[PDB]
């Protein structure tokens, strides 16, 4: 997170760690959205430009963490992958369409102060909610610049409008995505950056108090470049996906 | 699912966030 | 009862307060009313609570009444039929978390400026909704995504330039759409989707015949027939047909559906942007 | 070359000289030799020193060479992996003045009996490092301070009886580690300390089940998915996890992690000992 | 120092002489860590039970000393003091735990062939070293007995296994702390005496060469008594302090 | 400190000590 701050305790208990094992790194980041199912970026576990295809054997979860490195004992938890589902239309190919994936875990978490899952968009939230002006709010251990926390970072974003999205890159912008940032002439900066990949966008609604995760930080021509703006995964729009694979394989 | 994204350090002790209030606001701007 | 005439209609016990110089409810009415007017009275202001007591209420009228505010705490298990035309009112009152029942709305003839986000949250039975006479320049996105079942929807005689591109996403029973004397100046692409529309009014309007009203042409030559104009004192059904009055510039010499739209690039189609995602 | 063949693979060029009943060096070898394999063969002794003359030698392989004497004299610059496996040491050669940029050493089936003070010292960059099949009973104190960056270490399959307190200080890398089928009859408390260990290999141990062994016991139910059972011939991270194969007297009826404790005191907690101090 | 030696003229350069100045008196021992610091007990300066409490003012330090009494003109050199830190929990209330203290000097020193810095342990030096029935050595120009050397005096002492040590008093022994000496039944006698803390416990290490200075002479019940063990300071665990006061001071 | 525990007057000469030979044999016991 690039221009954040020091995430409070327990203020983003949906935020997930995917950690490989060996040798020990973290990956990316991702979310807690059941008591079995973690939601992710595609790029984060297959991209074969750089020959990334990471199976459920390479990697492991960590929720409730607020430390970056340390081993939280007795708030943390650790959990393993049963299986990876990853969006059978994933565009790595031309310009990370349908960035999503699902990853299912081998035993339910307990719930605790640190640990609470984020709830997933409806017809109404998403209609009501994502449109250009208003923000919501990024998170992650990534960098900040485009070196790293010490702790969970957290930075609010604006909505953008297609349009400034559409011509701030050449790259062919899908409608299962959208862009957050400030412009050049707003004067505030902020954005997300290697290593918030795959973790949440969310934006807290105004009728309900609740949380929801409108994205998952997909990409980004460079950190908080002025005339740029990061992309993320429209969650919405990949929720008939995603109800599916849990229907049938939770 | 039930009790999806409310905080049990926050939303559920009527405590507030150290910029939550900024999201809200935009809803206005 | 002493002010207001009580009837019984069917099983229906029909109070009637209407045009009695009332400022405010009558004390001790039937305690088994399903119908209740207060029409034509002097109640600058209203509170639904006051209503809790009538268990049974199942429609309450109270146009005509110089309504400025409208007060909306408690709740109306069975309230079904609201009728608030007439009115002076400024902003629109949330009902969804008083009157879940709700199934035909009538805030016709007021003062709204704009209308809120989440403005119909909570009113998932709601299906006729009408707003017609108000000063309404915009809509904001997501108006009727909590009313699935809207059949009738009428937004006629109001300001509007514009519309959201999903106003009527989810509608999949909406059958009757009345934007007829507004200021639209265009539809914006996909506005219908493929959902068949039976009745549609959009005469009286300043059509900006241009490249951007394309799409709009192609609608209104594959539904000429679901085109119709309004005419007061009769029947949506019995009203004439005629794709005809959708005019450019609001001159009959140029019906938007016969625009040629010389030099236009290519209309051909990218795909009717959906809800979700299908591959 | 008329002994052994050389290939160049990729940006290396890596010269075999299995297999060819060789008692000594061959003479006159590639100048850019990067990879060296001088397996199965009879030198029961080699000289460190007699390689220098290669610059780039950055891999070399002496196992099954039937060794019993290592000489350390020199310095290879970049020679980062060595395999002594399978040979005939009986103590450990000191590698540290001669050796600054090795990352993998494998010493695993030989004749070790004890490793010596400061044997490590030097191997700065060391990451992995095999130690299998030798006859260890104990390790002294300090053996892998020096080698900060371990990731790997493998003493499975000696005959250890118990570890010192602070192997593992210093090593926030460490992500596998082969203690299976030794002699261990415990775990000193604060052992793991609070580091990640994402593999553990504890099975084929004496663990003698007392109130000595608590600290073991909540360490394997608190990370019971990181305990796995060896299988040879597939990657670890295939292998399968079973925090039950850490048994009581080598007896699967008496899995540690659920070993009752019955009469013994409090286990609660006074810390885990540090290295330094902190208040 | 019971039952040592004379030290050789110069086997010993970094050991320091606290003294008092008026009136002239020797105080403590202690010893140099580099040409503007040097190291001490934290008793020696701060001790409410008896009413000690040395100012800057008060003191001043000895370097290059070899007799006890004499003002070596010409090989000895005085300093006065800076600054002294001493430790911020050192447990004078109940068992002298972190009884450590650091001083700045005024103006550094020279080094010469009777003054010399002593090496602090690192990670290596210490887990390796610091094992039972290994042996340090212990200097001072405190008491021969439970009178006083005419020159520095020197002994060299085993470590002893935590156990002994705890088994040795009813204090509580801490982990920033360890005992040395013989046992009853190893027919050799040898301790530090009154006039001795604050002095240097140092090792020659076996792999440089070097001397390392593993612990303060800091306490004990009696001198050279059999069943009992004196006690050190712990440098190298309370050396995250040392440095940190260096780095901001120095 | 780069230059720490190394006595000018013994090791710095190739110089023994009285009895540090005493320290050195007890890595061995
Ligand atoms: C990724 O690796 C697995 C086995 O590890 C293989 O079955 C799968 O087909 C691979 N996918 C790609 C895109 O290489
Ligand atoms: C010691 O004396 C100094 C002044 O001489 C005073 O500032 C300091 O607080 C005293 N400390 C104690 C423990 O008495
Ligand atoms: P993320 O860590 O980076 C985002 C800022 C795009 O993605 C990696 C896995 C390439
Ligand atoms: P040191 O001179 O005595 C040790 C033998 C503990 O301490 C004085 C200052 C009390």
């Amino acid at each position: 997170i690039v221009e954040g701050s020091d995430a409070e305790i327990g203020m983003s208990p949906w935020q997930v760690m995917l950690f490989r094992k060996s040798p020990q790194e973290l990956l990316c980041g991702a979310s807690l959205i059941s008591d079995r199912w973690v939601l992710t970026a595609a790029h984060c576990l297959l991209y074969p430009p750089w020959d990334k295809n990471f199976t459920e054997n390479d990697l492991l979860v960590r929720i409730g963490k607020h430390s970056r490195t340390r081993y939280e004992r007795n708030i943390e938890k650790i959990s393993m992958l049963e299986k990876i589902y990853i969006h059978p239309r994933y565009n790595w190919r031309e310009n990370l369409d349908r960035d999503i994936a699902l990853m299912k875990l081998k035993k339910p978490v307990a719930f605790s102060d640190y640990i609470h899952p984020v709830c997933l968009p409806d017809r109404e939230t998403a209609a009501s909610l994502l449109q250009a002006g208003y923000k919501g709010r990024v998170t992650g251990w990534g960098n900040l610049k485009e070196g790293q926390p010490s702790v969970l970072q957290v930075v609010n974003l604006p909505i953008v409008e297609r349009p400034v999205c559409k011509d701030s890159t050449r790259i062919r912008i899908t409608d299962n995505m959208f862009c957050a940032g400030y412009k050049p002439d707003e004067g505030k900066r902020g954005d997300a950056c290697e290593g918030d990949s795959g973790g949440p966008f969310v934006m807290k609604s105004p009728f309900n108090n609740r949380w929801y995760q409108m994205g998952i930080v997909s990409w980004g021509e460079g950190c908080d470049r002025d005339g740029k703006y990061g992309f993320y995964t429209h969650v919405f729009r990949l929720k008939k996906w995603i109800q599916k694979v849990i229907d049938q394989f939770g | 699912e039930a009790d999806c994204g409310l905080r049990p350090l926050f939303e559920k002790k009527s405590l507030e966030d150290k910029t939550e209030r900024e999201l809200l606001e935009s809803y206005i701007d | 009862h002493p002010i207001c005439e009580v009837s019984k209609v069917a099983s229906h016990l029909e109070v009637n307060c209407d045009k009695r110089d009332l400022t405010a409810l009558p004390p001790d009415l039937p305690k088994d009313t399903t119908i209740l007017h207060l029409s034509e009275n002097l109640l600058y202001t209203f509170s639904l609570a006051t209503l809790m007591p009538y268990t049974r209420l199942t429609q309450l009228n109270l146009d005509r009444c110089e309504l400025t505010k409208l007060q909306v705490d408690g709740t109306l298990p069975v309230l079904g039929t609201l009728d608030l035309s007439h009115n002076q009112l400024q902003s629109l009152p949330l009902l969804g978390q008083t009157l879940p029942a709700l199934t035909v709305l009538d805030v016709s003839f007021n003062r709204l400026t704009s209308l809120p986000l989440g403005a119909l949250r909570g009113l998932g039975e709601l299906q006729e909704l009408y707003l017609k006479g108000n000063e309404l320049k915009t809509l904001p996105p997501g108006l009727l995504t909590p009313t699935p079942k809207l059949e009738k929807l009428s937004l006629a005689n109001n300001n509007l330039t514009e519309l959201p591109a999903g106003l009527l996403n989810g509608l999949e029973n909406l059958d009757t759409l009345l934007l007829q004397e507004n200021s639209l100046y265009t539809i914006p692409k996909g506005f219908f989707g493929s959902h068949l529309l039976p009745f549609a009014f959009l005469h009286g309007n300043p059509w900006l015949c241009n490249c951007e009203i394309l799409y709009f042409r192609r609608w209104l030559q594959d539904n000429a027939e679901n085109v119709y104009v309004w005419k007061q004192g009769v029947d949506v059904k019995a009203m004439t047909s005629n794709v005809a009055s959708v005019q450019c510039d609001n001159s009959d010499k140029f019906p938007v559906y016969k625009y040629p739209g010389k030099g236009c690039p290519t209309l051909g189609d990218e795909g009717d942007t959906d809800l979700y995602d299908y591959y």
